[PDB]
């Protein structure tokens, strides 16, 4: 369908094995929030905004519970029909021009990913970074399947080169999306 | 059709009181009330129900369990003279706005 | 929260039993009426949703005033039979829980 | 369930929203694995099974839900975006970053590419054009697609194919809802 | 400011 504006107030995503969930609110293709299951805490992308609107994670929890039933019921009457395995593809972009020493943000986009289920991380030079590293939910697409995208701050050096990593059931071997000041 | 266990029950102080439900209705959410004049009904803990429990306005002093679909039970692991009163056990769909069914009912008094 | 305004009201077989409620939680779109009889438990009466202003179902009427939540619960006709205690409650468009009220006593002299 | 026997379930609701809240269509999407099954749709006003595997939910649902949820259009649909997205989606401004950089070597006759990159801005909406001693270039003009930050910011790359010479100047121009006066930026041999 | 959701509803 079309519109000026779209919004996605409770999107469920419920998987199993794992009792795996997710639930989140978006507007115009990108995240409000998503509330944690296990803090019971809606969080919010965007600090500012839970300034100004808010709601009740006791809503997200609720529904995640529909979730685990409508699942199950599906489960069992689809005829145990598991889910197909895709082959995420990945890009990396930084988020502002590159200039050696200022401080930026490499992000990899990750698109087609099904089952929601993925290992985003990231290699400078070939070894795992894991401080100044942020991850997004899982964004629906058109198709059903998902993206994701995860950021990492740095220092642009003519020393470094740098590596998106992404593991999932759908790939053989663990796809490296390379990417270095240009 | 929603059962309540002790369908009345004298505790002492300290004592530790267990009320229980059942509901056949096969229902997702399971509730537990309380009724005292100039409150109404007040709900204290709920379930989504699988192993599944949520504070509701005052859950202080108590602790509620959901072992299975039909089961929710209270439990006040040391009675207080101030949790003398009737309770109600509920169950309904999965939601908030569809509609609640209440058990019998159940009056307890600590002394 | 939510508040009944007839602490406690009776009336003689056969007038209009008028009952009050307001709340201030303008999130609030589900509002059911659940009557109790001495003895058992309660039971969901009429209810009605933020959409419309009104609501019949035989002698029952809810009558919503979306803005300066009120909301007006309308038994014409009386009739002992209809005396117990009757709960107004609410819940928000999020999912969640039902929350009811003091509660008004109603007595219908035959 | 044996062993890579993976099963998830998608809920997806959906308001779309044209024109402020002069129309608003709400879709409500049951999809079991990867598969859209149930819908409900305002337009349909029905919740009408999609495919065979929700040919068992229809008729429950529309007697147990459908006036709660087609109420869902008024209470979560025009309510979030009047009461919600006006003060914080619907107002959020952030003004582009704008500069000029080439592609190779600084020399004095090279076939080289100009990028503006415009970066960090929101909402969506934007222009960004190209001139060349104030006239606009359109012929090795190429921009990306919108490229989302997923942090609520975008960024679009346009290229200009060119030869640099004396007195040469180029321009980026841009305009956009947060700028209450365009941008341009300029480059030079 | 309180927004609302829109609700998953359950079958059977």
């Amino acid at each position: 369908i079309e519109a000026d504006h779209v919004g996605s107030y409770g999107i469920v995503v419920y998987q199993s094995p794992g009792d795996i969930g997710q639930y989140t609110f978006e507007f115009d293709g990108d995240e409000l929030f998503y509330v944690d299951l296990d803090k019971k805490e809606t969080i919010w992308m965007l600090p500012e905004f839970a300034q100004l609107r808010s709601f009740d994670p006791q809503g997200g929890l609720q529904n995640i519970a529909t979730g685990k039933h409508n699942l199950g019921v599906l489960t069992k009457r689809s005829n145990s029909t598991p889910a197909t395995n895709e082959a995420p593809q990945a890009t990396v972009f930084p988020k502002s021009p590159v200039l050696l020493g200022q401080p930026n943000t490499l992000i990899c986009f990750v698109d087609n990913i099904f089952p929601p289920v993925i290992n985003i991380t990231w290699l400078r030079n070939s070894k795992s970074v894991a401080d100044g590293v942020y991850e997004t939910s899982f964004f629906v697409n058109r198709d059903y399947s998902f993206h994701k995208l995860s950021y990492l701050t740095f220092i642009p050096s003519d020393d470094d080169i740098y590596d998106c990593k992404v593991e999932h059931w759908g790939l053989e071997e663990p796809v490296l999306k390379h990417w270095e000041p240009e | 059709a929603v059962t309540q266990s002790p369908r009345n029950k004298v505790a002492v102080t300290g004592e530790k009181v267990t009320l229980s439900c059942n509901q056949t209705n096969n229902h997702n959410n399971m509730y537990w009330y309380r009724q005292d004049t100039g409150h109404g009904l007040r709900l204290i803990y709920y379930s989504y129900g699988a192993g599944s429990t949520e504070k509701g306005d005052i859950p202080d002093g108590y602790k509620a369990s959901r072992p299975s679909q039909e089961n929710f039970s209270l439990t006040l692991e040391s009675a207080t003279p101030s949790q003398t009163s009737v309770y109600f056990c509920a169950s309904g769909d999965a939601g908030g706005g569809y509609e609640q069914y209440f058990g019998p009912g159940t009056r307890l008094t600590v002394l | 929260q939510v508040r009944q305004s007839p602490q406690s009201l009776t009336v003689w077989e056969g007038e209009t039993a008028i009952l009050n409620c307001s709340y201030e939680n303008s999130a609030f779109d589900y509002f059911p009426w659940y009557q109790q009889f001495p003895g058992e438990g309660p039971a969901l009466l009429i209810s009605i949703l933020s959409v419309s202003d009104k609501k019949e179902d035989g002698r029952f009427t809810i009558f919503f005033n979306k803005r300066e939540k009120k909301l007006s619960l309308h038994i014409a006709d009386s009739q002992p039979g209809d005396s117990a205690t009757y709960f107004c409650a609410a819940s928000a468009n999020s999912g969640t829980y039902q929350r009811f009220g003091t509660g008004t006593k109603l007595q219908v002299v035959p | 369930g044996d062993s890579e026997r993976h099963f998830v379930v998608q809920f997806q609701p959906f308001c779309y929203f044209t024109n402020g809240t002069q129309r608003i269509r709400y879709v409500t999407r049951y999809i079991y694995n990867r598969e859209e099954y149930l819908r409900f749709d305002s337009d349909v006003g029905e919740y009408r099974a999609v495919t065979e595997l929700g040919r068992p939910d229809a008729e429950y649902y529309n007697k147990q839900y459908l006036e709660r949820t087609r109420a869902e259009l008024d209470t979560v649909c025009r309510y979030n975006y009047e009461e919600t997205e006006v003060p914080t989606s619907l107002r959020r401004l952030e003004q582009p970053n704008v500069v000029i950089s080439l592609s190779r070597t600084e020399a004095l006759n090279h076939h080289n590419t100009l990028v503006c990159s415009v970066t960090d801005f929101y909402p969506a909406k934007i222009k960004v054009r190209w001139f060349r001693n104030g006239q606009e270039e359109t012929v090795g003009v190429s921009s990306t697609q919108l490229i989302r930050n997923g942090d609520w910011t975008f960024q679009v790359l346009v290229m200009l194919e060119m030869t640099p010479r004396r007195g040469e100047v180029y321009t980026c121009h841009v305009e956009h809802p947060s700028l209450k006066s365009p941008i341009t930026v300029e480059w030079r041999a | 400011s309180r927004g609302g959701a829109s609700q998953y509803r359950p079958s059977q």
